[PDB]
C-alpha cells in the first residue's frame, strides 16, 4: 500500500490517456507516459486547467505528490508553436 | 446527473465550480474533467470541476457569472453531471452587451475578449453570457453561436467572431447578484 496518482489525459482529438502512478515517482515517468503514448516532448504540452501549468516544463525530477498532481487530476494536451 | 446545493465561490474565475473531495469521488470526478450543469428554466453551463477541501459535501461552489447563466441563487439546487464528450471550438460567434461597454476605451477584441481566451481552458456554451476584466472595467459579452453547438472548448485554433453591434439585454439575462 503506497499513494498512488490517477491521472487522465485529454489529446487533441478527443480521446482520454488514463494510467496510475506512483504519487512519489519522478514527473518524468509522465512525461515518457504521453511520449509513449504518440505525444513527445519536443511537440506536446501537457497542461492543467486551474491553476494553469504547462506540467511539461516543471521540474523532471520532482515527484507527482510535489507537483500537486495527486491523487485524481484531469489534464490536456496541446500541440507546440 | 446529482443535484447539489449552491454556495459562494472562492474561486472567481468563471470556468471554475468547486466540490468535495469525496463529493468527487461519490461522482467519480477527477480535478479538471468538464462538467454538464442544469439549472432553473432549462439553463445550463459547462465547467471545469475543481476539488475544494473547505466545500461541504452537499454543496457546489458556484461564481456569481455562473450562477446568472443558471438562473440560481446562493442556496438553490442545480445538477452536475460529467461531460467529457465537449469538443474544441470550431468557431464562436459573440457580441458586447450595450449597457456593458458605455463608453469603453481601446480595442473590444485586444483588450477586453482576447485575453479572457488567450491561454485560457474556456468550456463555453450557447447563451452564455461572461465577464471579462480586462480595461478598468466589467465588459460582458453573450455567446451567440458556436460551431460545434451548443457546447465547445475555446482552444488555440478557435475562430473568435466578435463583430457586430451591441445586444440587448434580455429581461432573465439581468444580473441576479
Amino acid at each position: 500500500m503506497e499513494p498512488v496518482s490517477k491521472l487522465r489525459i485529454r489529446t487533441p482529438s478527443g480521446e482520454f490517456l488514463e494510467r496510475r502512478f506512483l504519487a512519489s515517482n519522478k514527473l518524468q515517468i509522465v512525461f515518457d507516459f504521453v511520449a509513449s503514448k504518440g505525444f513527445p516532448w519536443d511537440e506536446y504540452k501537457l497542461l492543467s486547467t486551474f491553476p494553469r501549468r504547462d506540467v511539461t516544463q516543471l521540474d523532471p525530477n520532482k515527484s507527482l505528490l510535489e507537483v500537486k498532481l495527486f491523487p485524481q487530476e484531469t489534464l490536456f494536451l496541446e500541440a507546440k508553436e | 446527473p446529482n443535484r447539489l446545493i449552491v454556495d459562494e465561490a472562492i474561486n472567481e474565475d468563471n470556468s471554475v465550480v468547486s466540490l468535495s473531495q469525496p463529493k468527487m469521488d461519490e461522482l467519480q470526478l477527477f480535478r479538471g474533467d468538464t462538467v454538464l450543469l442544469k439549472g432553473k428554466k432549462r439553463r445550463e453551463a459547462v465547467c471545469i470541476v475543481l476539488s475544494d477541501d473547505t466545500c461541504s459535501d452537499e454543496k457546489i461552489r458556484m461564481n456569481r457569472v455562473v450562477r446568472n447563466n443558471l438562473r440560481v441563487r446562493l442556496g438553490d439546487v442545480i445538477s452536475i453531471q460529467p461531460c467529457p464528450d465537449v469538443k474544441y471550438g470550431k468557431r464562436i460567434h459573440v457580441l458586447p452587451i450595450d449597457d456593458t461597454v458605455e463608453g469603453i476605451t481601446g480595442n473590444l477584441f485586444e483588450v477586453y475578449l482576447k485575453p479572457y481566451f488567450l491561454e485560457a481552458y474556456r468550456p463555453i456554451r450557447k447563451g452564455d453570457i461572461f465577464l471579462v476584466r480586462g480595461g478598468m472595467r466589467a465588459v460582458e459579452f453573450k455567446v451567440v453561436e458556436t460551431d460545434p453547438s451548443p457546447y465547445c472548448i475555446v482552444a488555440p485554433d478557435t475562430v473568435i467572431h466578435c463583430e457586430g453591434e451591441p445586444i440587448k439585454r434580455e429581461d432573465e439575462e439581468e444580473s441576479l447578484n
